[PDB]
């Protein structure tokens, strides 16, 4: 076994004890520890665990400041070499070259692995958590200085590499093999953005373009917008702008569906509108856009729309089935949604709401520290639980959709603003009054209303076409 | 076999609302929660000698998904309307939450309780007398809870189950 | 769902990281940034069954050779990569093979031989040469390009199928 430097010159050589580290009941899993012990294990000489690095770098700011983290890993990097053993001493006193067997084993099995892994923490830190440096230019200078003064031929390839990566990052493309399907058009023809609307665009192309849009919004959310539950606090617009942008799109699209429905007062036309939205839902399912699916389900279950019994009576049974099965995904705390998400072949667009609730509750129902023997240990298993969630989010963010963007249709949906200049409550009340108007409460009889659409209402359907 | 009650928690975000359900479902002898597992929102309890199952829907964190509110509320037989006693805005939101529940349930008489929650050691800004007065005008019970000490948590949920039983 | 631990090994510069990132992100990495140790996850349906792939991307540079057994211990299956325009990387394959057998203490370890950079014309290792070596190991040989995506899914999913049958 290797002898370690003295704990008096090198703090990371303290023996493991229940006072500084606790393991969970082929690598160990850490339940809690001091910062020193967490950083030793983050850069352990005995095994590889890159997932520990992602976990740590995602969550460390709740127990350690960035400046302090850098100090600690620089200190971990600076390992004292042992003095010559007795056999070496005797060779040197006879004018011979010592074998230096212990020094060489220590360099090869302790110093080089620990220093490489310190460098790997720096690399991951800069590549995937660069916002620490964007928000603190002095932290970046210390990093650049540290990396740029590492000497020794052993570390050289990675030192040069990390220097280039830092530079690239400071001044901050898809292969498919098969082609995207052809863009589908209906009543609105290419270029005629003025005529674009729920019934005039092709429902296949509506679902596709909304899926591209919602996928891009999903893929833009960073872990920094989630950890510490910052999307719920006062500065959420500062700290979680991508998340909120994503949520607001979902909300706007749901309100647009509701608005399209209750503002169609003629019963026959409203049936065509509801039926077109259920067809869009069906393409959402085909594309694994679960965010899209729940936009539709949320709209059908809203107060203005849910109560329209006369409208739903006229919907084809096959479409009632499609809608009801989509709604069942959300029942029992999303039981069937979760099972379906974990069984499909990506790309997909998850529903983000479940993640937010799990992160918030994990952070709220677990203590920051555990107290053992008078010592305060960082509760690391709480951090690992949060990073399991952000990790799953990132996993579904990797796979891109093989679909062609249509710039005008994308623009039309980006600028959708169903509420206009109205406040939420006022607009919400308006929708419900519209609902009461077009289908009054029992026992008041059902009125008739004039048609408003001058083009045909027949759907082109949701099966794609393919010319040569 | 036993009665299952579907309870829904509603209220402004960002002010400790989720501590309620967590303090209830928890072991309540060790802070060690995993919301990821089914069994983390169901709980068997004895209320006035009658055993029952509580199913709690707490979508804390999702407040910004405001067009999903109707669908979530629709699922519930009773409602906890929660505000923070150190956040006047959350108290002023209560009225619109109650209106939205009545609309979604299509009823003027829906089992609900008003819950004032103390989430930290910051200064109170809603006096309990204001909350009592608001609860009385709605004809519902008012319970104050602490998000740290488990004080009042059982009382809030058990009181809600009594409102359902007596409805 | 079943989880599979895959490890990608081979000499430095042969394209282990480029292959992996092409699989994960459908994106070709043009820069050469030497790996120390990286981890990736992918949910995918293979032969009708949903899998979770854990992929460990390893260091090929000689300076990191002491850390090799550390990642071979955990792996269930190994992608052994060389570049078809680099004879020396092909000769290194033998050493990875033997170390994997040593560590896992077995002659029966799921492996695929991968000859990468098959988009380039200037080939120096012949298919026949690599195929003969693969046969003597009892494993498939697949040529790939991280740049064009040729063979990439085929190499990874073949390794998964072998771990399934193991
Ligand atoms: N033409 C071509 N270039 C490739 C291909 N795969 C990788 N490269 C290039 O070869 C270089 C090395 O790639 P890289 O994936 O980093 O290799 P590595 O095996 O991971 N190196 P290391 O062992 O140090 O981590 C990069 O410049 C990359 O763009 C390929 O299929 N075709
Ligand atoms: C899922 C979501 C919503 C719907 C409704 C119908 C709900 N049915 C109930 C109405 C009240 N009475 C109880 C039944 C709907 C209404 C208009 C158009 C399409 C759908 C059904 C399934
Ligand atoms: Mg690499």
């Amino acid at each position: 076994q290797m002898r370690l430097p003295s704990a008096d010159v090198y703090r990371f050589a303290e023996p493991d004890s229940e006072e500084n580290i606790i393991f969970e009941e082929g690598i160990p899993i850490i339940k809690a520890g001091t910062v020193i012990k967490l950083i030793e294990r983050l850069t352990y000489h005995m095994y590889a665990d890159p997932n520990f690095v992602r976990t740590f770098l995602t969550t460390y700011r709740s127990f350690c400041k960035p400046q302090e983290l850098l100090s600690l890993i620089i200190e971990r990097f600076e390992i004292p070499e042992p003095e010559p053993t007795e056999a070496d001493r005797i060779a040197i006193e006879n004018g011979d070259q010592p074998l230096s067997a212990e020094l060489k084993r220590f360099r090869k099995e302790y110093i080089q692995p620990v220093q490489l892994r310190v460098l790997n923490v720096c690399r991951h830190w800069v590549e995937h958590h660069f916002y620490d440096f964007e928000r603190d230019a002095y932290l970046l200078q210390r990093m650049e200085e540290f990396i740029g003064t590492v000497r020794g031929k052993a570390m050289k390839k990675w030192v040069e590499s990390i220097t280039k990566i830092i530079q690239r990052k400071k001044i901050a493309n898809i292969t498919f093999q098969s082609s995207p399907p052809t863009v589908e058009w209906h009543i609105s023809r290419p270029g005629h953005i003025e005529t674009f609307d729920l019934l005039t665009l092709h429902p296949i192309e509506i679902a596709r373009q909304l899926t591209l849009l919602e996928s891009d919004l999903y893929r833009a959310v960073q872990p920094s917008e989630l950890v510490g539950s910052v999307w719920t606090k006062e500065d959420k617009e500062i700290n979680s702008p991508n998340l909120l942008k994503m949520i607001r799109h979902t909300t706007n699209l749901t309100l647009w569906f509701e608005k399209c429905i209750v503002e169609t007062e003629n019963l026959e036309e409203r049936v065509a509108v509801v039926s077109r939205i259920i067809e869009i839902l069906q393409v959402f399912q085909e594309l694994n856009n679960f965010n899209g699916v729940l936009e539709v389900v949320s709209a059908m279950n809203s107060s203005p729309v849910y109560r329209l019994d006369h409208t739903f009576e006229q919907i084809p049974s096959r479409q009632k089935k499609i809608l009801e099965e989509a709604h069942e995904l959300s029942e029992d705390h999303y039981k069937k949604y979760l099972a379906k998400l974990r069984s499909i072949n990506p790309p997909c667009v998850p529903f983000f709401g479940i993640y937010l609730t799990n992160i918030l509750k994990t952070e709220e129902g677990n203590p920051e520290v555990l107290k053992r023997h008078g010592k305060e240990l960082i509760n690391f298993s709480k951090r690992r639980k949060v990073a399991e969630i952000t990790g799953e989010i990132q996993q579904y963010q990797n796979q891109p959709y093989c679909l062609r963007v249509e710039s005008d249709i994308k623009r039309f949906f980006e600028n959708l603003n169903p509420m206009g200049n109205s406040m939420e409550k006022e607009f919400t009340d308006y929708l419900f009054n519209k609902s009461l108007e077009i289908e009054p409460r029992n026992p008041k009889p059902l009125p008739r209303f004039p048609k408003k659409y001058s083009y045909p209402l027949k759907s082109p359907g949701v099966r794609p076409s393919n010319p040569r | 076999g036993m009665t299952e009650y579907k309870l829904v928690v509603v209220g402004a975000g960002g002010v400790g609302k989720s501590a309620l359900t967590i303090q209830l479902i928890q072991n309540h002898f060790v802070d060690e929660y995993d919301p990821t597992i089914e069994d983390s929102y169901r709980k068997q309890v004895v209320i006035d000698g009658e055993t029952c199952l509580l199913d709690i829907l707490d979508t804390a964190g999702q407040e910004e998904y405001s067009a999903m509110r109707d669908q979530y509320m629709r699922t519930g037989e009773g409602f906890l309307c929660v505000f923070a006693i150190n956040n006047t805005k959350s108290f002023e939101d209560i009225h619109q939450y109650r209106e939205q529940i009545k609309r979604v349930k299509d009823s003027d008489d829906v089992p609900m309780v008003l819950v004032g929650n103390k989430c930290d050691l910051a200064a109170r800004t809603v006096e309990s007398r204001q909350a009592q007065d608001l609860a009385r005008s709605y004809g519902i019970p008012y319970i104050e809870t602490s998000a740290k000490t488990r004080q009042g948590v059982e009382d809030a949920f058990y009181t809600l189950v009594r409102e359902i039983r007596q409805h």
